[PDB]
């Protein structure tokens, strides 16, 4: 029937393909309670756009300003409008846009209406798929192109998450550290940096520093889960 | 529930609150007004409120604004925060004492007929002075809408009444806040946003505070 | 017909196969009466969910100690914590008595009538304290993800992993003392020490777990 | 139902009717001490006095405390304005004492053959016509007329409210006296010094820092 | 100063018995090391000794010619020259604690004789409703005269008394 | 071991129970606070 993520399973029987991307992977059984797996529907889409966008603009900052790096980038901007207006704008439209987003998933039918201007409103749509103003332009069908957004959603969740892993263990860029596999292939990889061995574990430095000053004070910027590390 | 506009779109809005008091926007998150009677209170509490902090917040602006301009008066510049240390013809002890004599006349007043609406209206002195029938507890009416409004559009008249009055509570709830956290006068505030809005925001001026 | 802790022995006829982690393990009796049993159940839980926690927290801290980051270990990590922090104790341990009655009260008047804590009572919350069995409350709080919902089977198998891993963490904790009472080292020290040499270095090379030589 | 304990078994005393009836019953008893209904009513009344007279002496208290922190008064901490308040008067504190004594358990004998016999302070001729306002009500510890100018409890639609305002502020008020005597034998200072010193570092001064409440 | 005793703060047989018991320690302390069981034991003593006596002389007690103190029970002289709390105090938290135990001890026994077989509560207590009372007696003095203000304390002449009455 | 509960519940073995818990509470309120004469604190 459907393709699987193992090709000879059989998927968990709340997985039953109806979904874009069921491709049968709930191993944990998370989606199991119907009402917490359209949270987790809609937590999915939104990683997977945020992530997305993140991937596509970390890979647009190595391109065409490869002098700054992407997990200093915040403090190597040093716009004119401030470190705490900046944090305020975003805050603030941020909190409007996902407030009703919010409002979306709690009462499906509710906020659709534009509150300033009376005559504009989203159609009646599905939970996670607003359209409207949101989807001029659908370039085919409906239910190929969510497939195609969320794989290359979770693509691209897996693509930030090697990202940060990759720039706390090298220090370099995404392209940078592709350029640095490519000029050693076997002798730049996680297991040609790291070993544990029943005696002994060896784990690579990271060249993130602990703390970085951004105007008088000490953020910090830990890596990861250093420690945990191989 | 209606389909009168909200303060939450989608919110379960409580039911008391039915739309028959101007500013009916289901905003009762601790459900404060469930009992009648305490919203009955509540109504003309907040609409006392609400027109008081609509002449105060004038009182606060209007004198800067008078200020800031340049015209002439013997009070001008001085601030609303230190207009009780100002000096007068007489001392501010008289002043309350005529203030609080004058109102616990008119404020009795406004309760009689607000414990009973239609009670009080029609003078001590001119019987033939009277305040029309048919009026709320709250919107006297008469010789109080001596210019010729409140015939119709009553409702959204109350609903611009409210919504500034709200807004001018908000106001000078914040006059007091800017008070005791700048230091300057609010119109100066204005100014000093207006200057550098970026770097002079609440957060930044709480921060470079402590 | 089950596994039973001791093969052969049958399980006494309080320990039904109906409880998550049932090996007819009971040679005291102590939960013969089926109130001081659900009492017991509940201890059983909580007792594992703070072992868990606490054993992951002690094995993640000594993993951090152990790699060289700054870390000291669960023997010494209190001091630490309050004295590079401005922190007073006994402000902080009365903080935790008042949290803690509070949850561990909310939980004790729901072993003793179950129905309670969903009133409406503590701020309008019902059914996030409604409470699903004895030791399992679930809910939109307790469990966010709703695994206790939606799958039975899968829910009676968390509960089985769950009793597990509490005892195995539960026994896990008790040797983190035991080891800190012998070794006076952190318990990854004792694990890079039996890796080591296993041999010539264990518990009967202490010369304080076994006396006699 | 408004339990102090949601779980808990409401003893059976607070759940007659009678009892259900009194301001502010949330079930509390948990040493059965007003399981005699005549205890309870006697208890009912002592909870009223002693909430009314701690409303009052908390409230002179921390409002002349909050008026000296603010500048707008001289009142000195409640403590010590007894002895600077007998300094300024015309009598001795013994004198004074014995005068209110003696008007006082005038108006609470008055009070105690009213909750003896109710009613029964309006027999005529007892006092020279004042008596026809001592009947008081029909609820025990609300007497109403001279004692309610304002005709507050004439309106049958806010009078639990009324009641369970008093009540509650009144329970309030206790404890803050309580707290008031605890804190001038831990600290020294004023309630208000407290205040603004818990304000200031909560996380380092309360009551687990000094070294009297908790000595260990 | 109450019957010719001298406080104990400036008393001298007071002074000499403290000085008379210390000595008497440090007579024992100097066979000893300086750090050992024994020595350690026997400082705690003297400084036990030490507090104890500065305690009692910052208590006002009052000490007789012997040097020792000497309680006041009166009370009106203890309350006046400041000696309540030596056996005034002390009076009432006893008597407290005393009916709080014998009104449990009631409480319990009227509970258990409406049972099937109250003798068997009696041998073998039953430990949920004597702890339930325990708890709950605190407000024994409250209770206690709530019972007798409505005639419930006292058993009428239902009692057993003998041929001549 | 409802049974073995009775025991304990026996007036032996609570009241042996019972005077090691007051005997115990007064020992470390004389070691905590000795030599308490009187009442001054
Ligand atoms: C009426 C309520 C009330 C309030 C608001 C306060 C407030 C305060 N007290 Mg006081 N206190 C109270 C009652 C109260 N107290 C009572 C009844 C007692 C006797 C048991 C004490 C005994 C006491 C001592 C001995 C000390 C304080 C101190 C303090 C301060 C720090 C808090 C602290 O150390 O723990 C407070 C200690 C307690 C034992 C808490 C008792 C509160 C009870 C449980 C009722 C209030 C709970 C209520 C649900 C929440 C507060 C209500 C509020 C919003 C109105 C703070 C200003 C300290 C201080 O002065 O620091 C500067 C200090 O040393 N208090
Ligand atoms: C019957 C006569 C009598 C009297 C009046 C006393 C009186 C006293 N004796 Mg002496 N004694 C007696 C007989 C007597 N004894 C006998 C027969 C012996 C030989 C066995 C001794 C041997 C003896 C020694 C060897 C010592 C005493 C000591 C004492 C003092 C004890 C003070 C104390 O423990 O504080 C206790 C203070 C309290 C406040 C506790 C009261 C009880 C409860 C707990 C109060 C309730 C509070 C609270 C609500 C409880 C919480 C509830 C709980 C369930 C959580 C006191 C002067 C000691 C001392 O230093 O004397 C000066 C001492 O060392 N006595
Ligand atoms: C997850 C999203 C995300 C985030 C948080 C960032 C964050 C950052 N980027 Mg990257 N970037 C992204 C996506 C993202 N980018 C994508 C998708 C692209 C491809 C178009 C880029 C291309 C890019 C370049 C080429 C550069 C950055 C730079 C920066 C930094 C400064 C941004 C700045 O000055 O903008 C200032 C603010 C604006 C330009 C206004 C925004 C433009 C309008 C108003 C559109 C916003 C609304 C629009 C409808 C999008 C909403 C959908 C959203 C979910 C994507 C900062 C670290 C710069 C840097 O490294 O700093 C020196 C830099 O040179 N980014
Ligand atoms: C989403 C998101 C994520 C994943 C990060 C992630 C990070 N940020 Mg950025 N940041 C974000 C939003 C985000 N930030 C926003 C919204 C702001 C504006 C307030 C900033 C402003 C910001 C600054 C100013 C700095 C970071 C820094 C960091 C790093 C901390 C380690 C890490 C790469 C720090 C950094 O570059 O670490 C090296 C740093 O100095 N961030
Ligand atoms: C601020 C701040 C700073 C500087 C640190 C510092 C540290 N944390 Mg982090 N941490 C913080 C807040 C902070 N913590 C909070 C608020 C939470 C929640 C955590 C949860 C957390 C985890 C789960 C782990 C760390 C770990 C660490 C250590 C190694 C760096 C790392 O994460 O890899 C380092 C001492 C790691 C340790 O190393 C084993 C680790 O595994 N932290
Ligand atoms: C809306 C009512 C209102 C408000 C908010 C204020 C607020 C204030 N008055 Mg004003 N005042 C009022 C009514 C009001 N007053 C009335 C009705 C009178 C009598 C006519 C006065 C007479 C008065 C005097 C005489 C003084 C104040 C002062 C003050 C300040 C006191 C600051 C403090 O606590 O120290 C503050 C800005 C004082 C001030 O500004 O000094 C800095 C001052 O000297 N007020
Ligand atoms: C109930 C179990 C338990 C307990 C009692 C502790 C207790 C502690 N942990 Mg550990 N920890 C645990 C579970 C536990 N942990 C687990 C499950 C993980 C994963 C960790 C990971 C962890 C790290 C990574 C660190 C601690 C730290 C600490 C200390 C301070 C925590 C703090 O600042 O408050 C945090 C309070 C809040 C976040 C506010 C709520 C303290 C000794 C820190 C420390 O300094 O000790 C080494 C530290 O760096 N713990
Ligand atoms: C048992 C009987 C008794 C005896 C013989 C005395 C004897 C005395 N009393 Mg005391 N007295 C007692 C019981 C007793 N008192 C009781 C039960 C009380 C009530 C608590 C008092 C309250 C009391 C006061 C208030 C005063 C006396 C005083 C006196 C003296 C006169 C004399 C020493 C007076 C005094 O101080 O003597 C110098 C005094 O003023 N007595
Ligand atoms: C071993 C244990 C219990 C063992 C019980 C057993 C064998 C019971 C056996 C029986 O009863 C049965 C079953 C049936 C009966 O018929 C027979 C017997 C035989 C009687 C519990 C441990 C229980 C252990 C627990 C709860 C441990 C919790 C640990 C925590 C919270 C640790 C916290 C910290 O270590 C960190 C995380 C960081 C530090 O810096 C700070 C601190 C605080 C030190
Ligand atoms: C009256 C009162 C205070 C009155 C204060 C006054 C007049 C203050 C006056 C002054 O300060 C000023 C104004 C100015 C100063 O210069 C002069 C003085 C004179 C000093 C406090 C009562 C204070 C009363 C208190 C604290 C009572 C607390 C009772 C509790 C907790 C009861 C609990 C329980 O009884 C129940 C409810 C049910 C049972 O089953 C269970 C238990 C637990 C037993």
């Amino acid at each position: 029937s459907r393709p699987l993520w193992l090709p000879g399973s059989t998927p968990p029987a709340h997985l039953k393909g109806d979904l874009p991307g069921d491709f049968g992977f709930d191993p944990l059984g998370l989606g199991a309670n119907a009402e917490s797996l359209k949270w987790f529907k809609e937590s999915e889409l939104v990683h997977s756009r945020w992530a997305m966008a993140a991937v596509a603009g970390i890979l647009v900052q190595e391109i065409v300003r490869p002098d700054v790096f992407w997990y200093n980038a915040g403090k190597e901007v040093e716009s004119p409008l401030g470190p705490l207006g900046l944090l305020a704008v975003e805050f603030f439209l941020m909190h409007w846009v996902e407030v009703r987003r919010w409002q979306d998933l709690r009462k499906p039918g509710s906020v659709d209406q534009d509150p300033i201007f009376s005559q504009y409103k989203l159609p009646p749509h599905e939970v996670g798929y607003p359209g409207g103003v949101f989807a001029p332009f659908i370039p085919g069908d409906l239910a190929e192109l969510k497939v195609k957004e969320i794989k290359n959603g979770r693509l691209a969740m897996l693509a930030f998450v090697g990202f940060v892993m990759a720039a706390q263990v090298t220090g370099k860029g995404p392209i940078a550290a592709l350029q640095e596999h490519l000029a050693d292939p076997w002798g730049t990889t996680i297991f040609s940096k790291a070993a544990v061995v029943p005696g002994q574990a060896v784990a690579p430095p990271c060249k993130i520093p602990a703390s970085v000053s951004y105007k008088g004070i000490e953020i910090p910027t830990p890596c990861f889960l250093q420690g945990l590390w191989p | 529930d209606a389909a009168l506009p909200s303060w939450m779109p989608g919110a379960d809005l409580p039911g008391y609150l039915n739309g028959t008091l101007p500013g009916d926007f289901g905003f009762d998150p601790l459900y404060l007004g469930q009992d009648p009677v305490k919203l009955k209170w509540y109504a003309q509490a907040e609409l006392m409120n609400a027109r008081f902090a609509m002449l105060a917040v004038a009182g606060i602006l209007v004198p800067e604004l008078l200020s800031n301009i340049g015209f002439s008066w013997p009070g001008a510049g001085v601030a609303w925060y230190d207009a009780g240390k100002f000096e007068y013809f007489a001392p501010a002890s008289s002043l309350f004492g005529v203030q609080m004599l004058l109102f616990a006349w008119v404020e009795i007043r406004r309760y009689q007929d607000f414990v009973k609406p239609g009670s009080a209206n029609q003078d001590p002195i001119f019987t033939n002075n009277k305040l029309p029938d048919g009026n709320e507890p709250g919107y006297p009416g008469g010789i109080f809408d001596p210019f010729g409004w409140s015939k119709g559009d009553i409702k959204s008249l109350k609903l611009k009444e409210i919504k500034n009055g709200r807004l001018a509570m908000l106001a000078f709830a914040g006059f007091i806040g800017q008070a005791y956290t700048t230091g300057t006068t609010p119109l100066k505030n204005l100014s000093t946003h207006l200057a550098d809005p970026w770097s002079t925001t609440v957060w930044q001026n709480d921060l470079a505070r402590l | 017909v089950r596994p039973v802790w001791f093969p052969g022995n049958p399980p006494p006829a309080h320990l039904d196969g109906s409880l998550a982690g049932d090996y007819g393990f009971d040679p005291l009796f102590l939960g013969q009466e089926p109130q001081t049993l659900k009492w017991y159940v509940q201890a059983e839980l909580v007792h594992g969910r703070f072992a868990m926690l606490g054993a992951a927290g002690i094995i993640l801290t000594s993993i951090g100690a152990k790699v060289g980051l700054g870390f000291p270990e669960w023997y010494d990590a209190g001091k630490v914590v309050v004295e590079k922090n401005n922190i007073d104790f006994p402000t902080l341990m009365v903080i935790q008595f008042y949290l803690m009655g509070w949850a561990e009260t909310k939980r004790w008047y729901d072993f003793k009538n179950p129905g309670s804590q969903a009133d409406g009572s503590f701020l309008g919350f019902t059914e996030e304290f409604k409470g699903l069995e004895n030791g399992y409350p679930g809910g939109r709080f307790f469990d966010p993800m709703g695994l206790s919902r939606g799958d039975a089977a899968k829910y009676q198998e968390y509960k089985q992993k769950e009793v597990k891993n509490g005892r195995l963490a539960m026994i896990a904790c008790l040797g983190f003392a035991a080891q800190y009472a012998a070794t006076g080292k952190g318990p990854l020290d004792n694990l890079a020490d039996h890796l080591a040499d296993p041999n010539h270095v264990n518990f009967a090379t202490n010369g304080v777990s076994i006396p006699i030589a | 139902r408004q339990s102090w304990l949601p779980g808990s078994q409401i003893p059976a005393h607070l759940d007659t009717p009678a009892a259900q009836a009194l301001a502010g019953n949330f079930g509390f008893d948990p040493l059965g001490l007003g399981k005699d209904p005549v205890a309870l009513r006697w208890y009912q009344q002592a909870e009223l006095i002693h909430c009314r007279t701690a409303m009052a002496g908390v409230a002179g208290i921390l409002i002349p405390g909050l008026l000296t922190k603010a500048g707008a008064l001289n009142v000195p901490e409640w403590y010590d304005a007894g002895k600077v308040a007998i300094e300024n008067s015309f009598a001795p504190w013994g004198s004074l004492l014995a005068v209110q004594l003696f008007l006082c358990g005038f108006v609470e004998a008055k009070r105690w053959q009213d909750i003896r016999k109710p009613g029964s302070q309006g027999e005529p001729g007892s006092f020279l016509g004042f008596e026809a306002s001592l009947k008081g009500t029909s609820e025990l510890g609300y007497p109403g007329g001279p004692f309610d100018p304002l005709g507050l409890s004439k309106e049958a639609d806010k009078w639990a409210d009324w009641k369970l305002k008093e009540v509650k502020n009144g329970r309030l008020a206790m404890l803050a006296f309580l707290g008031f005597v605890a804190q001038k034998y831990a600290t020294g200072a004023g309630p208000v010094d407290n205040l603004a010193a818990h304000l200031k570092d909560p996380w380092h001064v309360n009551y687990a820092t000094n070294g009297v409440s908790l000595p260990f | 100063d109450i019957a010719g005793l001298t406080p104990c703060s400036e008393s001298k047989a007071y002074a000499k018995l403290e000085k008379k018991e210390l000595k008497t320690l440090e007579k024992r302390l100097k066979q000893y090391e300086a750090d050992s069981a024994p020595a350690v034991a026997l400082k705690a003593t003297m400084e036990r000794t030490k507090a104890r006596f500065a305690n009692y002389a910052k208590a006002g007690l009052l000490c007789g010619n012997d040097g020792l103190p000497h309680l006041i029970a009166d009370p009106g002289l203890a309350l006046k020259y400041g000696h309540a709390g030596e056996v005034f105090i002390p009076t009432f938290g006893f008597l407290y604690v005393a009916g709080y135990i014998g009104y449990v001890g009631r409480q319990y026994l009227i509970a258990v004789k409406g049972e099937a077989k109250p003798t068997d509560k009696e041998i073998i207590i039953d430990v949920p409703l004597a702890t339930k009372l325990a708890w709950q007696g605190a407000g024994w003095p409250l209770a206690a005269v709530q019972e007798l203000q409505r005639g419930t304390l006292l058993e009428k002449e239902e009692n057993i008394t003998v041929s001549p009455r | 071991m409802k049974d073995f509960t009775t025991y304990l519940s026996t007036a032996p073995v609570i009241a042996t129970i019972w005077f090691t818990f007051t005997a115990g509470l007064l020992i470390e309120i004389n070691r905590y606070f000795p030599d308490p004469l009187v009442f001054s604190f």
